[PDB]
Formats: C-alpha cells, structure tokens, sequence
RNA sequence: UAUGUUC
RNA sequence: CGCGGGGUGGAGCAGCCGGUAGCUCGUCGGGCUCAUAACCCGAAGGUCGUCGGUUCAAAUCCGGCCCCCGCAACCA
RNA sequence: GACUCGUUCAUACUACAGUGGCCACACCAGAUCCCAUCAGAACUCUGAAGUUAAGCACUGUAAGGCUUGGCUAGUACUGAGGUGGGAGACCGCUCGGGAACACCAGGUGAUGAGUCAU
RNA sequence: GCAGAUGUCCAAAGACAAGCUCAAAGAGAACAGAAAUCUCUUGUAGACUAAAAGGGGAAAAGCUUGUUUGAUUUCUAUUUUCAGAACAAGUAGAAAACGUGAAAGCGUGGCCUAUCGAUCCUUUAUAUUUGCAAAAUGACGUAAAUUACUUACUACUGUGCAUAUAGAGGUGUCUGAAAAGUUACCACAGGGAUAACUGGCUUGUGGCUGCCAAGCGCUCCUAGCGACGUAGCUUUUUGAUCCUUCGAUGUCGGCUCUUCCUAUCAUUGGGACGCAGAAGUCUCAAAGUGUCGGAUUGUUCACCCGCUAAUAGGGAACGUGA
RNA sequence: AGGGAACGGGCUUGGCAAAAUCAGCGGGGAAAGAAGACCCUGUUGAGCUUUACUCUAGUCUGGCUUUGUGAAACGACUUAAGAGGUGCUACUUUUAAAGUUGUUUUAC
RNA sequence: AUCCGACUGUUUAAUUAAAACAUAGCAUUGUGAAAAGCCACAACUGGUAUUAACACAAUGUGAUUUCUGCCCAGUGCUUUGAAUGUCAACUUGAUGAAAUUCAAUCAAGCGCAGGUAAACGGCGGGAGUAACUAUGACUCUCUUAAGGUAGCCAAAUGCCUC
RNA sequence: CCUAUUAGCUGGUUAUUUUCGAAAGAUCUCUCAGGAUCGCUGGAGUUGAUUAAUAUAAUUUUACCAGGUAGAGAUAAUGAUUAGAGGACAGGGCCUUGACCUAUUCUCAAACUCCCAAUAGGUAAAAAGGGCGAAAUAACUCAAUUUGUAUUUCACUCAUAUUAAAUAAAAUAACUCCAAGUGGGCCAUUUUUGGUAAGCAGAACUGGCGAUGAGGGAUGCUCCUAACGCUUGGAUAAGGUGCCUAAAUAUUCGCUCAUGAGAUCCCAUAAAAGGUGUUGGUUCAUAUGAACUAGCCCUGAAAAUGGAUGGCGCUAAAGCGGA
RNA sequence: ACGGACCAAGGAGUCUAGCAAAUGUGCAAGUGUAUAUGAUUCUUUAAACAUUUUACGCAUAAUUAAUGUAAUAUGUCUAUUGUAGAUUUGUGCCCCACUUUGCAUACAAUACCGGUAAGCAA
RNA sequence: GAUGUUAGGAGGGCAAAUCCGCCGAAUUUAAGCAUAUAAUUAAGCGGAAGAAAAGAAAAUAACUAUGAUUCC
RNA sequence: GGGUAAUUGGCGCAGUUGGUUAGCGCGCGGGUCUCAUAAUCCCGAGGUCGUGAGUUCGAUCCUCACAUUACCCA
C-alpha cells in the first residue's frame, strides 16, 4: 500500500555511529573517467541526486559525467532478465569502485614479469593458481609441546 | 495562499527579457452558444430521446487549480503560471 | 468469493527456464543526450578528420589516374 | 371598579 | 458488540465558534411584615466526567479510557 | 624552535594539573579613517607599551572516552543432511561458517605541500 | 495484519548570502515568586526544521538580518510503479534570461520520503504558423497611362467559426459510466468457487477428571472439601472453518423400536469416614436387570404434582418423516 | 476397521462365504421425482414503489393563425415651446392633443 | 366464558372460507352542464346520460350504544392577488454591415400571504418534594407544531416475560 | 413471426503413432466465474557454433563491495522495569520523611540499537581489448593553436605450443516472427503473520502434487527410493527376512512381564504428577543408610455396531537400544 | 459429485468478408487485365483463349491540422563514415598467421526531407 | 347541384420473387445503459409491370472542362 | 453559473452631495404606597476593498457574507 521513493530505507540510509555531518572536502577531489567502474553508496547527507534504494551498494560502469553528477549503467534483475539502468547521481553518493583493483595491479605486475621472461626466454606461467593441495612436509617437532587431548567431562 | 500582484519574471514572447509583469487570476468564461461542440450538444438534444450525454454528479475534489495570469508591462503579451491548488487564494494581500 | 491474493512461487523456476537473459552489451552507445559541447565538438573533429583523410586519398586518386 | 397567600 | 451523539455551579441548561465562563431555580445576608410567603436590594458558588497530545494559548481542538442516551443486530 | 594551507577526522576528544618563548602565533594599546553594534564585547580598521596569565605547544593522571590486541568462545547463532533423539517444547550427530556485551592488557598519534627563524 | 498519515499549508514556510547557536540545567541580579527580563558556566542537539512517521542537519538544512522571485521559457538522458505502457513524483543535464554572493558557486519551489487526473467538450493565452473548397474584403497601397477589363511591385487583409500548441474546468470506484428501492407473487443461467442441516479438523465455550496445598473442617492441609495456580480428557453444548453435497442427503419436537457406551441413579459384593445404631457421604470391581404416571408449554430444555428402589448421564447422520 | 473428497458395494487388512425359490418388511442403497423454489453469483429478467435517472399521455398557461365590422379610454412613438441643473452643443420635467402604434373596456 | 367479525352474503376453480371482501350506517371530496364533474378515444366522437344536487362521480370507515381529544410546524390539497421576486416562446427596443450580442415586460408554476387532520400523518425528558418507610398531590427546569386526551391492555398489540 | 435474439454461465465436442510441452504469477480493467497484456509453451526461420574455444553458466575460487536479520545489551542512547547502598532542596518533630545525585542491582522491546554473524546478493578476472609513444582534428577544456580531453592514423607488444582462476554431453546458442493453453491452485521441509486452535486464514525459499505412473510406507493425489520405449540376464535403492510375503525362527550384547506390554519418518494423540518394579550411574555418611539421576515397565489413561502394531500371533521375541 | 438401462443410425471450429504472418509459385519497379469487349470456341464451353503504342488498386516518398513542402549534390557513371562481419585475392591444390575485398546484418556516427522549437528575418 | 334498373363504360378480389408509396419496432451491439446501433430493417396498410422506379439539369465542375436516367 | 432582495447602535429600522437620525437596550434619579408610565448621556468601519465627484454611507465597481425562483453536455 506504501512505495514511496525511499520507503523501507530507515537503516540503510542513516548515517553510521559517530560517523554523521556531510563528506569530506577531500571527496570532491577524486578523478572520474568514462568507462571505469564506480559505486553508489547513498549519502544521507545530500539529498539531491540520491540513488534509488535498490541501487545502494551496486557497481556500474560510467556512461555519462556531468558537472556534478554522473550516469552509471547498473545491471538490475527484472524476473526472467538482466537489464541495464541508468542511474544519475550526484558526485557524492558515487565512490571509484575497487571491483578490478586487483586485475590492474595483475595486469602491471605480469607486465613486467613477462617482459623479462620473455627476454630470457624462459616460458612462464602467468595465470593464477587457485592452489590446492599442500606438498609433503617432514616436519619436526621437540617432544616438549606435542600435548595429549582427551575429551572433557560435564560439569 | 498570498501572491504580490507584480512579478520581474522572465518574458517567454516578444520580448526575450526578464521585465515586469502585472498578474491577475484566470478566469473561466461563459461557454459560448456558436461553439462547435455547443451546436453539435444543442441539435443531438433537440426531439425525443431525453438526455443524450452524460452529467458528471460524483464531485470528489473541493478545490481548483490556481492560474496566474501574466501580462508583460513591456511586450503586452499575456501568459499562464498554473500554481499547486488550494483552498484560500488572495492577490496582493498584506504580508 | 475470496481469491489467493499473491504468490512469487514457480516465478524462479519460469525465469530460469529461459535463463536469466544478459544485457546484449553493444560496442557503441547513442550519444543522443550525453554531454553537449562536447560530442558537438567530437562531430568537429570528426569532420575535420574525415576531411583531410578525403583530400589525401583524393589527392592520391588523381595523381595515379591522371 | 391592576393583582396581592397563610397563621 | 457495530456505530453516533452527550457529560459544565447543588438541579436544569448557555459559553463550550481556543484568550474576558452566562441565565433560572437553589444557598447566604439585609430590608418589607407581628411573623411566614411573595416582593426589593446585595453577594457567593463551575475543579467544565478522567488520562495524555497539539497550540504562545485547550473546558473548547485531537486521541485513549468511565458512564449516559439513541439506532442496528437480518436470510435461513 | 615556529607559522600558513591541508590529510586522517578522538591514539587526534574531555576534565584537572605542571612546564615553555627571541623573530613565531597570541593575549594586548586605541577608534581618526573603511566598517560595526546598545555595547570598538564581537566585527573592521590603526598600532606595538606590556605578558606567557590565557589561547597554543609538550607532558602528567592506578583519569573518563577513544583505539588495538587478547579473552569471552568454537560459546551464542547459523547454511546443508538425517525413515536422527524426544509426546512436545526442544536437543544431538555428519559436512561447513562463526559473533556480541562484559573483562584484561598496551597505546593517546601520524602525515603532505609551502614558508619563517637559528 | 499492527501504529499512524494524505486530498492540505506557505510572497515565504521559495532563492542566495552573511552573522549567530539551540533545548535544558546550575549559580547570580529591586519589584520578581515554580515559572516575566538580564549575566556567567556547562551544554553532540537532548531544540528547531508547516504537518504523520522515518531519515538528514551545528561557522547548518535551525534563529536573525539583507537583497530578491530559479515557484521562469524550451528540450533531452533517465529513476520509481512497471507491461519495463501512461499519468504522477523525482534525478542528472543542455539552450535563454535572471536572482544572490566579494567570489568559488548556489537557485528550474518547499532538507528527503506523500499531498493527485485520460479521450471528447469547454475556456483563455501564443503564433511574420493555417483553413472555411470558383473568388474578393488592409487597398486601386505604391510607381507609370489614357477616357481601359492598362502594367509592374507590396511578410503584415472583413465578422463569425474551425484548427496547432500551452495551461485550466474531472472523473476520490482516483488508467476516469450520467443512475433509488422492493419482491413473503416471482423467473432464468449457474454455484458446493458460497451461507442455512449431518459428517470432518479444532475445543475458545460447555461437560468431565487430575497435581500442589493457603485455608475450612472446635485442635487436625488431604474423613469430606479445597482458594491462589496448574496438567489433561470428551465431543453429550455453543462457537470457529467452509473439506464433501445447491441436475436436492426431506430441515424441530413427540410417538414407536432396537442396540450401544459408562463418566453407576438403583440393585450385587467391597474399602473409608468427622462410622455407636439408623441414615448418609467418599470410593472400588462391576453395564446382568431396571430407570415411571401426570398439569403447563410445539417445544428440546424447564418447572411443579405423585409414585418409586431408582426415577443416572449419553451415542447410534442432533438414531428413527417411502 | 483403515485410509480416502474428512460416512464404501467395489480399494487394503480381517470376519467370512454353498444352488434355486415363496410371502412379508421398511435399516441401507447418503433409494426414486426434478438442471434446489432457501442462499450467493450474473454488469440475465420480470412484477411493484417512489422526493432514483431520463422521458411521456393527459392537464394548466402563454404566443402565432383561424379573426370579421365599429366606438371609447389609457399608454407608447414622432414632432414644436417652457422650466432644472448644464459643455453654438448634451441630458431631465412639463406644456400640445399635431401625425403613428400598442393595451384595456365596450357595441354588432 | 374470552378474542374477532355486527348480522344475511362473498372469496384464493386444484394446499389458505378466515378475523379477509361486501354490507347498511357514518363521514369527507368534486360538480349547476353540453366552455360542468368523473371517465373512454389516434382522431372523429363517446360512457355516466331515457341523468340534473333527495343526482352523478371519487374516497375512507364499517350494524346498534357511547364517543370520536390536541397539533396546519412537515408533506399534500386548496384560496386571494397589478403591491409582488423568478421564467419560456414570442414581442419591443439598442448596437452592428449583418449573422449575432445585449437589454425590457401583465402567463401558468414555484416563492409570498391564508385555510384544511372523518388529508398523509404526529401527539416529550430530567430533578426535588408530605409528622414512620414508600409514593409524590406540589415545585423547579429543559423542550415541542402539539407533547397520547377519553378510554383500553402482558389484548391476534409487552421485548424483559413462564 | 422478428429469431438459429443474447448468454463473462452448464453440458458435449468423433482415427493412430511420434516429438516438444505449460500455467494456476504479474499489470490494467464497473474488475473478483471474465478479458486484454507480460511471463511460461509450440511451430517456423535466420544468424552462429560445428575449431574439447569463445560466447555462455540457478557452480565455485581470487579481489573488492553493500547490509543490521539471528545473536547480544540493558551500566551505549530511547522506551520500559525490581530492589536496596552512599551523599550537599522541600515537610514535620539533632532525628525522620521524601525528592535529587552518585556507583550498583533484577528483568525486557515487531514498529530500540554501541556491536553484529550464517545464508542470500553485486561487480571484476585482457584481443572489436590493454599498455606504451609519435603525428593529425576540434568550434571542447585550460593561463596554454599546443594544457588537457576525446577521436583518427602510424609504430612496438601483452600467456595462447593448456587456453590472462577452477569446472562445465557450454552453440541443446543468440535473435526474429506467428500463435495455443494458462491467469480458481494445493502440499511438504524450513521461516513466518492473525487466531485458543484447526485437515483454519495469509505470506517467503526450494522441491513436489497438479500433469505421474513404478518399488516401498498394510491402506493413502503430495512421505521414502525412484521418475516410465519393448525385452534377456545381473546387481541394488527405499524397505524388509516367523507366517500371511520373496528373504534370518541369523549371529552377537544388554533391557523389559504389562489383570488393557510393545512394535517403521509423514502417521494416525497423550501431559502435569507419581512407583519400595527392575537395570545401570552420581554424590554424601562406618556393607550398610540416604539423596539424586535416567533406561524399560507400571499408575495417571473414560464412549458409544464388533475390531484391529495391517492380520495371525509373538515373551530363550516375531518387543526395545545397538553391533 | 453430476451424465450414462441397452443397440443401431444421425451428431458439433464450418462458410463468407476483411487483415496479417508463414510458406510455395509467377513476374519484378512494377504487378494484377477490373468491368467490358472479340472469336468459323458454343455437348462439354457457366471454361479455355485473346486485349490498335497514360482505366483503376496496391507499390514506387515522406511529413504536416493545414496553405503545403518534399530526401548527400554536380564536385563524380566516385554510388555517406566507422567497428565487427560472409565471400574473394596473394605470401608464408588440401591445416593456420599476415595481406586484399567488405555481402547480409548488428551497433553507432553523419548528412538530407517534412513538422516543431530557437536565432535572424524585405 | 339532385334524382333516374335512361344508353354506353370503369373500379372492387386473388396473386408478389423482382418493383412503387406509407407506417413502423424490439431482440441485438455498445461486454452495463439512456444518444447511437439493430434499421430508414421485421411485422402492419395500400398500389403497378414483364419489368417497375428514374430520367432529359433551377446537374457537375473549377478543368484544355463534362452534358438525361439506370446499372457494372 | 443567471436574476432579485437583505444585513447602520446590543435589538429592530427607513432615509441618500451642503446630513448619521431615531423607538427599544444601558445608567440613575423620579413616580402615589410596590407592577404598569416621561427623561438625559452610553450605543454606528451605513457588511468589505477600490473608484468617480468645489461639495457622498451615498454615485459606480469588484471580493466573500444570506434568502427566493430558475440553469445544468467538466
């Protein structure tokens, strides 16, 4: 009976403990590029340009960059489908998303490793490893710390 | 509601500035006979039959739209400001 | 009489029967509304890229028919 | 030719 | 029980249309009369059913309770 | 030693103390002028007689708070399985995940750019 | 389902900027008191922000002041509901013209989440846009020529009406008919998607049985009771549900007749007593036998008269209408 | 007996179960009749009622026509002069009975 | 003996014979006539009417006896009106180039002012009060158009109620 | 006769095999027995793939996000809430009553929160691309005609011989067209609202029934195993092996005697309270006395046709708990 | 729960109009010879056959209420531009990476036409 | 004008498929319903022929103009 | 929405360029004892705003304010 804009948001879009009062001056300084991948966290403290509930916590790609907005393109599930939204945002309800962090910090250092293999000539395993199962290890251990078990009674 | 009866808005004909305006309330106006929907109601409602369209008699708002007649001082062309509705609306009224 | 008001159940199972259908993710994107004074400007330098590349290959054209 | 109780 | 109205001086009723609570009978005091009534003069008495809320301001407006009253409680 | 612009936004806050000052901040002397009020209190303007009393900086407190770790505790809770137990409420087991309050101990900052003084 | 709220209100309660800091408490000051004004200290908001509630807010989003009308015109990309249609309400922008500020900036109504309306018709505004079906209407207007049906060139051309665009007049059953009853005289299509009766689950209610022991019982918890509490059973009441029957399961009571249950009224044999006898009360095994005549009422139920040994309680589609 | 659409002739588990017949009987076949008449639904009706919506016969009233022939009175219009305020000029009252019209009464 | 209907009579052919209908009696209403009342008809014309207020038509009540109270506020019905508001067609006037647009007035009705209940109908509530108790003749007060009178009653009308 | 009027309603709707195969949600609707529309489905066709790879995935891993449910707390706030302890405004007679303050204390919240899981969810993991440079273009941007931005052209080269993590009867893909039926649902586990409760009413996830048979649970639309062309063998699942009934009166170790024993999830009821029945344990007292504890058994335990661990029956079990 | 005592025979998505999709066929910027005509055709024949060198429908151009206006634009018989992409060309008659070309189509960008805004407007 | 068993004649009724006048519904559709639709239809009354009726412009057009009616 | 009329003392009420006027209400005195009867001042945005006019509540106009008819395609 009640669906209003921000009806169900009581807790997500209240400010944390100790953590009230607008953004920081320093947030007004982040670089924002098209194409790269962002996130919409809602700031209660602007009102304007608030993202819709659904979309607070989500990652999308910018398509459109405004003098103090931003277009991110968000997958949203509508029951037997995916499809793209573009959601407008103020600058500040919008933080630079760390989702490929790793894979740019990969692709620089597998960079730099494979320009020296292949200098070297030596053939290089450059994909990750999902290691598994641990090597046989002949361990040894003074008789001072190996300490017997034994399961507890009831008290 | 209380609205000054002059504006300094912005002139949307004839006259590209913002100048002075004289604001007015809108009036309806008396439906005219020689309308072509007048005939049209008029000759269907002649002979037998009875009534032959309907009469609203459901009433469920109380209130109108209020709308603002401009008249630029400068360029002596008239517009239409439509305001939120409301129950008491005075022109020029003391603050 | 009194009807079963609502019910999400079997709506997983119809979405998934034809699978959660993706975006198509189209290489380029229109930039009807996008940024003006700026892809007015990329229509420039588009132009003037084009332009030169056509007097080149013009050029070209002439000075090998004869 | 107003009215005007009781002990 | 569903409502849809009301609780104000000792009694019956206004103000109860937010700011200054009225009238009659009742009660008191003094006159008039041998005395009592009637009559004349002058006073007093309202905590506004109860608990919260709004308002600068609540007996008044808004809710929750306690009573009173009036309708409804039908088809098998 | 200090100042300006910042970052982190309490390890940075709060209370009560102690120490410190040459240019340094500041308190401070005035109101003609710009300006400002009821009030030169503030704001603004013009100064340099005085002072570290205060602001400021540093430190201290079986300090409060904050913060980190331990411990609470594999406890509470919980995903999957069960022709598991139990009359039920509930409670085990198998394959997994795993808190919080409280309590204890340590700490009370770090830093970017620029500049002044020696 | 629960606690509420909406059909409004605001030339400021909109916009911008500046300055300031609020509630409350403590201490102090003629009148002056629990509250009237002033001063100081503390004061993370305990105030205020139109309203419901929830978010947000401290050199502010609050208070005061100053200046204002961005509550303006036009158009996109879009979010919410969602069919990814509309309205509506928003978000980010672009083109004008402005306001404010010293400026960076901010402003396309209200700090955010609600406060609203299609087609057709009407209405009033805008237009160097159009029409009214063979034509003309400003105007023979401006330049030449004669006694004419002369020739060139003019954004600006009669009343009325219709159109295009934009607001408004409303549908609150709010994606939007112009709409009072009654049928016990009734009809039809259907419905066990749905009531009235059995049956079914449940057992609040009704009925029956336990546990504890504060007390009653002259003293003595438990001979007999047992408050405050608490565990069950039954389907003999009434509810709750709507599972089966609406191309029909004959809906009260009585009469008649049979059978069954036991939670036993009497009869048989026992145990306990607050048991002298008599009478009675509590209780066990036991359903073999029997549980009546009448006045009133359609009654079930009830209530009297009377006998009796006793006049017990129930079931069988509320047993039983070919 | 169970379960089952929660009351089985059929199903499951049991009890059991021995030809053909005659006469009664009303427990059952949730027996027969018969697309439930009660109730609800239908954007299906009908009868009836009203200050439901929209109409309508009748009825009341006005206008035009039928509708002719005379008279009088009143009113109004037109036309000349006086008077009031009044900027060659504009409005108001009265005076005539001059030409025109309407009404009310009356006569044939 | 009680209830109902006065009686004779009539009725739901095939579930109701009655307390229902009728009835005499009583009361009210309209109408003096072919330009009337009531009614029929598409029109023409007709029924009452071979009639004429001791008549015809329209109602209610229901023999006799004894009575038939108050209310015209409401709704009906009805009566008077150049003082009177409102209104249609028409008419007249003004303006316009005309369509048009504006004004003005002796209809009926409604409104206004009356009448009418044997028209539809309607016809109150709190307190206090008498040498025991009880009740309230009496008093105060709110209030209506009038406040249910004469009568009658757990009535075929009273729930509570056996 | 118009008229074979209309009916969102009831009934019926005619050969075979084969293949694919639903919905009982949702939005609007004078809508609630209907309809349109979406979803689910079939048929047709193209583009692809056919290159153990790419697209792709109801899956995980790695990296990074977002949350305020369970829990916890009441001394962190709000709202409740029981008690005292200590200590400088009011009342009466040095005292008391309180208020107030401080540090405690018992207990709570769907519309409380300092903290905060599990599960669930999102994004990324390289070739139409990335990195690094030079040159061009622009009316954009900047103090910058050479600041930056974007685009374009040239260079160089970033694993691929296992594939920029794993796994993948992943192209059985993607897309387009036309169209059917459906739009009364119900059940089970877990969560959950109203209700005393219900085979009650209303929701969430997944799986089923429906639409579906087969083996088992005696019986049974939904439980367990398991889903189905026609056969021959084998071996099993669930569940059973005393007879009915195929298979153990198997083996091995305990418990139990019931004058209403007990005997497979759903499942076909049982409680508070008791027992000097018996079997083990635990803690106290010089093989004795107690108090507990929990297995089976017993009381508590009453209903109507005659009756049901499914029946017979079973006690050196054919019962209960194991192996 | 309703219908069915039995058997035979009859017994229900059809016909027309109009639209679209699908597929087959003919021709193709055209297609369909409408009504009608002629012809030693006249059982069949009510069908077949035929049509003296702008009939009409649909298509070939859209857009606007509308007066109306109407698709690169004469540098050029080049036929707009990208990214993918079928096919083709060569070099390392049959595997693969570079070259060459660039269908269909998808995603965009550009122009141009009609309408509307805005600016200018003899 | 009347009146005439004066002379000579006509009309009447049947039949309807097509045809000409009048009169005139509702079912139905609108998912209700009242305008609208059904329909200038059915039913009803009357009147003709082998055809009837219409027909030689008080017609179109707006053109380089056509030329009674009917029908395709 | 159209036409008409009305609201000036506390009550009621009519009045319009050289204008605010009154009966009742208020207050006392007075009256032949107490009711009934004369007297004075107190009582007015002439409903509201604007407008015309040496000289207006006044003349015109609009806003809401009440009572009658009559009107309804948003």
């Amino acid at each position: 009976k009640s669906r209003g804009k921000r009806s169900g948001t009581r807790y997500k879009f209240s400010k944390k403990f100790r953590k009230h009062g607008e953004c920081t001056a320093n947030k007004y300084l982040e670089k924002l590029n098209y194409g790269d991948y962002v996130d919409i966290v809602c700031d209660s403290t602007q009102q304007k340009g608030m993202p819709f509930n659904y979309y607070h916590g989500k990652t999308g790609k910018i398509f459109h960059i405004t003098k103090r907005g931003v277009g991110v393109l968000v997958n949203k599930r509508v029951k037997h489908r995916i499809e793209q939204k573009k959601v407008c945002v103020r600058i500040e309800h919008v933080r630079k998303s760390r989702c490929n962090e790793d894979f740019l910090l990969r692709k620089i250092k597998n960079a730099e490793l494979i320009k020296e293999a292949k200098l070297k000539n030596e053939h290089i395993n450059i994909k990750r490893k999902t290691e598994g199962p641990k090597p046989a290890a002949m361990i040894k251990v003074p008789p001072s710390k190996i300490i017997t078990i034994e399961p507890l009674p009831f008290y | 509601v209380n609205v000054p009866k002059t504006r300094k808005t912005y002139c949307s004909n004839k006259c590209k500035k913002h100048t002075m305006h004289k604001v007015s309330q809108y009036k309806k106006g008396k439906e005219r006979l020689s309308s072509l929907g007048r005939r049209r109601y008029d000759m269907k409602q002649k002979g037998f039959g009875g009534q032959t369209k309907p009469v609203f008699k459901k009433k469920a708002k109380t209130t109108k739209k209020i709308v603002l007649k401009l008249e630029c001082t400068k360029c002596k062309k008239k517009r239409f400001q439509t305001m939120k509705r409301c129950k008491t609306f005075e022109m020029g009224a003391d603050k | 009489a009194k009807s079963k008001n609502h019910t999400n159940h079997n709506q997983n199972r119809k979405a998934h029967k034809n699978g959660i259908k993706k975006p198509k993710k189209h290489k380029f994107m229109s930039r009807k509304g996008l940024d003006p004074n700026f892809f007015r400007n990329q229509k420039y330098c588009l132009k003037g890229i084009q332009k030169k590349k056509k007097e080149l290959k013009l050029k070209a054209k002439q000075e090998k028919n004869n």
